[PDB]
């Protein structure tokens, strides 16, 4: 009904995010001469990438000499042959380029004797395809790298025309007959609702860390666009693919960064004996994520955990230099005095692995378009892209790359903008959506704000939290997962008997959390259906039923006489997940990941091996 | 959209609104190196007023200097009394006097951290107090 | 059981006739985080969902809860609340600042200021950009050490009474502070404007020294004492 | 263009170094050449100081424009008042002076 005046708006392109994805799309779309809005829950500033600390991967080769193609192969071994491999060769080749650009903007970069960019060392990172041993290639603002970068990238933003709706809060796309026509939101200061109209749309929501209980990850990391490409009956991609970040502080769950590995700093068990030397002997505590953070939790339940409750690891620093401590990891010494009272130049930091990174989402080509899924074969969404974490080209697969998150921003974000400035012009026509359309988005608005039902918003979070938290973590087993799904589609059922307590339009967080949590349910929903339908283990995903990489050859073995298994045979795939959203029902579907990149002559396809660091 | 009309539209929205400001010198906490800023303020006003009052008397007032001290000689001068007139007009002038020394050596880009801040305070009055009593004294 | 006592300032832009009140609430610290968003959090989601204020980032970088605490502006999220149960926590939006609801204070016009100093490296030849790095030594990238760091929380300049007085027209201690962080940073150009972009008596010039901000900065940082080597610029400038 | 504001703090800071050179130097050698140093540097300083309050404070196009004038011709009469002191009176080192012995 009209107790909320609808406003009609109208652009060339609308970017819903203003993270370091979104604010790139938002002005490249607008140098490029597109009149652009840009529709944040947030002031740009406070999204999560100033949060961000390690870094940002390019093989600008500033402390030894590098090559892009070898941060290509760090990249696709990374991600457990579930990367796609087009993306990772655009990415990694463009990686240069696109911290030059960040510099050239003002970003504030720590600096070598040379004067050229610093980088370091940082988990599964390597020279010569594997070969050569460690590399330096995360470049970085001392450990507050996410911070100066999503700054000056906002400072840039200023430049251009884009029109900013600050403190909107995006509902759904304006879906017609496939094709989308832009977003209806939620202005936050006056309640009142706005359509945003426009020829492309990109989402750039960022992830949904907090489906979990214990998350490195904002308060407003609740998976927002990913819960508006499922209600528009759009595939969700690998969304059970979650990275525990190895090192998140004991107490609030606060990341300390992998730099602090990168630059020396070691991990401990109560015995004091540096374990990570046990787990992976050649790359030791700077392993790949997925693995450090797997023999952290091993090392818990097997009792030599640290602290009266025996539950954490130690991340010792104290026996670097405070002079490097003080230069290379200011950040970190400074939360982890405020947080845990430790001075990180004495005692060593409470460590334990905790959810970090989303490299499911949204899935794309490498030029940012949104796929679905038609006839088991790709379907480019007209009108619709997306970058970030939000998203999933699948640059990361079954593991993200530490500093490569900070790098897939500026390049896709960067993408959008160019496949837009490719495929149309200016001034085109903008198409028209029904008078009535984004209808019951609002009626879902509107049961939310008066729902005067049994259960709290803040009870329901901490159900479906705690629920993720011990069914979905590093290790899974068939029936914990199971035993995890029913109880979360329960807890679907639930949001009928939600009960809200804020009447006003103003400023109504009450609700805003209450459409967060029926976007986090989306996002939760679909990442343990996914994860119990999935039975091997790769990355990420780790199956104590299945502790086999399920390929199509056995890839130890030369392939040659060796049959290939069949597609629904095994598991190097793209798992694709939708949800019907009157029931909670999960439906789940898979595609295959792209092995050949853009140009075999410039960049080889690396063929799946048995992955070891 | 521009700096300046973002600016317009704020006030223009605020303005006309029924929304409040929100509590400043009421809620504040009341720290050293702001109440000396104030009586740096106030010293500052209070010596100015007296410089206008001492020449508009010079040129609005009849007689000459001197017959304005024998009126205040046959008040009948009150010994500890004529300390206090004297400690009063010195007071604000030492206060002003030393607390400016301070500014001077701000703009200097010196003693600009809240450990100096404070030190350098303290300092200040010390040195009012003493140069009050001392002056008065001469 | 340990109950610690919560007074919040309260306003709703919905409610006819309501004025800014104080609710107490009350919080057992043993089933609390250590801090005052904590706090905040915990009585939002337990005692009552209408007490609105922002929050995101939870380790005190992103800058969204900043709010005036036991009379002094920080972040909730980075100040731990008083053990001592026989003091009652007062809590205030940012001061002298316009009420959207509750603690949620319009930064608009923060913004806009900061907007007004073109916060971005400047480039006479702006032609090569985007090809090679930019060369800056160590030591020129040190200079930057202290000023790069700000959140825009705003927690400074909504303590300086010169901002309370005059928001209007004075720029403020954060927007001024980052004018100076590009101000000498090697690789920009645009200095000697900057400089006169500022050459009225208000926009910095209603700085007096007074030094609530540098004294406040939830994050360590000097605003006041680069606003005098701001001012130590203007005055010795050449053209 | 014009670096006036700058120009106008500086001034400020010069005359308050005079200032506080003056108070010494006027109680060691009190002439009348320092009657009237004192004289232009104490309404000077005031009246710049003033200025900064009006300026701080009240609001407003012509009532700001007002004060400004109120204050011009405050100093003014201020300054031309004990100019008339010290050419015409005792002068102001000499009634410090008579003042204190007292
Ligand atoms: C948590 C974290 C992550 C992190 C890191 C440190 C921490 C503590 N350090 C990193 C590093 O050093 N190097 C690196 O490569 N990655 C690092 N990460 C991961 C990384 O920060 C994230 O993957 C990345 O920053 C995600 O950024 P993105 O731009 O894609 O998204 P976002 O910054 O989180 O912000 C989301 C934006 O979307 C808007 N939004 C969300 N929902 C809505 C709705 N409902 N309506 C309108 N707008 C919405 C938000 O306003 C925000 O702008
Ligand atoms: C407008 C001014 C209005 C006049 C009233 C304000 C008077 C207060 C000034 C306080 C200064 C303390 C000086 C004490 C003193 O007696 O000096 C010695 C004097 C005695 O002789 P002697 O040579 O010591 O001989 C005595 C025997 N030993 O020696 C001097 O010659 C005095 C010179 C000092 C100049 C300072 C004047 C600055 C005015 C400040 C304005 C503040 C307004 C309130
Ligand atoms: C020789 C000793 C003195 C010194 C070193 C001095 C210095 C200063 C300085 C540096 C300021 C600037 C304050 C700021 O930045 O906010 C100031 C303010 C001021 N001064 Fe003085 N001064 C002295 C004596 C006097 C006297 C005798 C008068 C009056 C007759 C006076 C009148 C004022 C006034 C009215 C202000 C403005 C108050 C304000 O802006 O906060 N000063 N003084
Ligand atoms: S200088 Fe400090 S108080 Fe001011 S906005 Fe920056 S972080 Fe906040
Ligand atoms: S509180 Fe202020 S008046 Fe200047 S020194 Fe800081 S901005
Ligand atoms: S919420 Fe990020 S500063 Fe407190």
């Amino acid at each position: 009904s009209t107790q909320y005046p609808v406003v009609d708006h109208e652009f060339d392109a609308v970017v819903v995010g203003a993270g370091g994805a979104g604010l790139r799309a938002a002005f490249g779309l607008s140098e490029a001469g597109f009149n652009t809005a840009c529709v944040t829950k947030l002031f740009p500033t406070r999204s999560h990438t100033v949060a961000a600390q390690g870094g940002i991967n390019a093989a600008l080769g500033n402390m030894e000499e590098d090559n892009w193609r070898w941060h290509f192969y760090d990249t696709v071994k990374g991600s457990d042959w579930l990367g796609d491999q087009d993306a990772i060769h655009y990415m990694t080749e463009q990686a240069p380029a696109s911290v030059v650009e960040l510099e050239n903007y003002g970003m504030p970069f720590s600096r070598t004797e040379d004067g050229k960019i610093y980088q370091r060392a940082f988990g599964g990172q390597s020279l010569k395809f594997g070969k050569g041993g460690q590399a330096h290639r995360c470049c970085c603002v001392a450990d507050r790298t996410g911070h100066s970068l999503l700054h000056t990238l906002y400072g840039r933003s200023l430049r251009y025309d884009t029109s900013y709706f600050v403190e909107y809060f995006a509902l759904d796309l304006l879906m017609e007959n496939g094709e989308c026509r832009g977003v209806i939101a939620l202005c936050i200061e006056d309640g009142s609702i706005h359509r945003i109209r426009a020829r492309n749309t990109v989402v750039a929501t960022g992830g949904y860390g907090r489906t979990y209980f214990s998350c490195t990850s904002a308060h407003t990391s609740t998976g927002d666009g990913t819960a508006m490409v499922t209600r528009a009956g759009l595939p969700c991609q690998d969304l059970e693919f979650v990275q525990f970040h190895p090192t998140g502080i004991y107490g609030a769950g606060c990341l300390i960064t992998e730099g602090c590995r990168g630059e020396g700093g070691i991990l401990i068990n109560s015995q004091g004996e540096r374990f990570m030397e046990r787990y992976a002997p050649v790359a030791k505590d700077l392993a790949s994520r997925d693995v450090v953070s797997r023999s952290m939790t091993l090392e818990i339940r097997e009792g030599r955990g640290c602290g009266p409750e025996k539950d954490h690891v130690y991340l010792q620093l104290h026996h670097l230099p405070p002079e490097q401590l003080a230069v290379r990891l200011p950040g970190i010494s400074e939360t982890a005095m405020i947080f845990a009272g430790v001075d990180v130049t004495k005692e060593p930091i409470p460590v334990l692995p905790t959810v970090h990174y989303n490299m499911g989402g949204i899935p794309t080509n490498y030029k940012g378009q949104v796929l679905r899924h038609v006839n088991g074969q790709d379907q480019v969404v007209p009108g619709l892209y997306a970058c970030g974490e939000a998203a999933c080209a699948s640059v990361h697969g079954a593991n993200r790359l530490g500093a490569n998150s900070l790098l897939d921003l500026v390049v896709f974000g960067r993408a959008c903008a160019l496949s837009i400035a490719e495929s149309c012009r200016p001034g085109d026509k903008v198409p028209s959506i029904k008078p009535n359309a984004g209808e019951e988005s609002v009626m879902n608005l509107d049961k939310l704000r008066f729902a005067n039902g049994t259960i709290r918003t803040s009870e329901l979070r901490l159900s479906m939290q705690k629920s993720m938290q011990s069914h979905a973590a590093v290790f899974r087993v068939g029936s914990v997962l199971q035993e995890g799904c029913e109880k979360i589609l329960r807890l679907y059922g639930d949001l009928q008997h939600l009960k809200t307590f804020d009447r006003g339009m103003v400023w109504n967080t009450d609700l805003v959390e209450t459409l967060e949590l029926q976007n986090l349910m989306l996002c939760a929903l679909q990442t343990i259906y996914g994860a119990e339908a999935r039975k091997e283990s790769r990355g990420a995903h780790a199956r104590e039923d299945f502790k086999e990489r399920v390929d199509e050859y056995d890839y130890s073995k030369p392939i040659q006489g060796q049959q290939k298994k069949p597609f629904q045979e095994h598991w190097r795939k793209h798992t694709l997940s939708y949800v019907d959203v009157k029931t909670g029902k999960v439906s789940l579907e898979y595609r295959p990941v792209i092995d050949k990149t853009l140009n075999e002559a410039d960049c080889a396809t690396v063929p799946p091996a048995i992955r070891s660091y | 959209t521009t700096a300046k009309e973002e600016m317009e539209r704020f006030w223009n929205k605020n303005l006309g609104s029924n929304r409040p400001l929100s509590p400043h010198i009421t809620i504040y906490r009341w720290s050293l190196p702001m109440a000396m800023s104030i009586c740096h303020r106030g010293t500052g006003i209070a010596l100015s007023a007296g410089v206008s009052l001492f020449g508009l008397s010079a040129l609005l007032l009849p007689g000459n200097f001197e017959s304005h001290l024998e009126l205040v000689k046959s008040l009948c001068l009150g010994p500890t009394l004529i300390y206090t007139a004297k400690f009063g007009i010195v007071f604000p002038l030492m206060y002003h006097t030393w607390n400016g020394i301070r500014h001077l050596i701000w703009d200097l880009g010196k003693g600009l951290t809240i450990p100096q801040l404070t030190q350098s305070g303290v300092v200040v009055l010390i040195l009012t107090v003493l140069s009050s009593v001392g002056l008065a004294a001469m | 059981p340990r109950i610690k006592k919560f007074a919040i300032y309260r306003w709703d832009p919905d409610k006819t006739g309501d004025k800014p009140h104080m609710q107490t609430y009350e919080i057992d610290l043993n089933n609390c985080g250590p801090m005052v968003l904590d706090a905040l959090i915990k009585i939002k989601n337990e005692i009552d969902s209408t007490l609105t204020f922002r929050r995101s980032c939870r380790e005190g970088i992103c800058g969204s809860c900043a709010m005036n605490i036991n009379g002094g502006n920080t972040l909730a999220c980075t100040r731990r609340i008083d053990t001592n149960l026989d003091k009652v926590s007062k809590i205030y939006p940012l001061p002298h600042m316009y009420v959207i609801k509750d603690l949620v204070p319009d930064l608009s016009n923060f913004y806009a200021q900061y907007k007004s100093i073109e916060p971005y490296l400047k480039k006479k030849d702006e032609s090569q950009e985007g090809k090679q790095q930019y060369l800056q030594s160590i030591e020129e990238r040190e200079k930057l050490d202290g000023l790069y760091e700000c959140i825009l929380c705003a927690c400074c300049s909504t303590s300086c009474p010169s901002y309370w007085w005059n928001g209007d027209k004075y720029l403020g201690p954060a927007v001024l502070m980052q004018a100076y962080r590009w101000m000498i940073d090697s690789r920009d150009d645009f200095t000697e404007e900057r400089l006169a972009k500022l050459q009225d008596p208000f926009s910095l010039y209603r700085c007096h020294t007074i030094m609530n901000c540098t004294g406040t900065c939830p994050k360590g940082l000097n605003p006041g004492k680069a606003i005098a080597e701001i001012k130590k610029m203007m005055a010795t400038y050449k053209e | 263009s014009s670096k006036a504001a700058s120009l106008h703090w500086t001034g400020e800071r010069v005359v308050s170094v005079l200032l506080l050179g003056l108070l010494p130097a006027a109680y060691l050698n009190p002439c009348s050449a320092m009657d009237y140093s004192l004289a232009a540097a104490l309404t000077l300083h005031g009246h710049w100081g003033i200025g900064q309050v009006v300026t701080d404070y009240v609001r407003g196009d012509a009532l700001q424009k007002a004060a400004k004038a109120g204050l011009l011709a405050l100093s003014a009469f201020t300054f031309a008042g004990l100019c008339y002191f010290n050419y015409h009176d005792v002068g102001i080192c000499k009634a410090v002076a008579m003042l204190w012995k007292l």
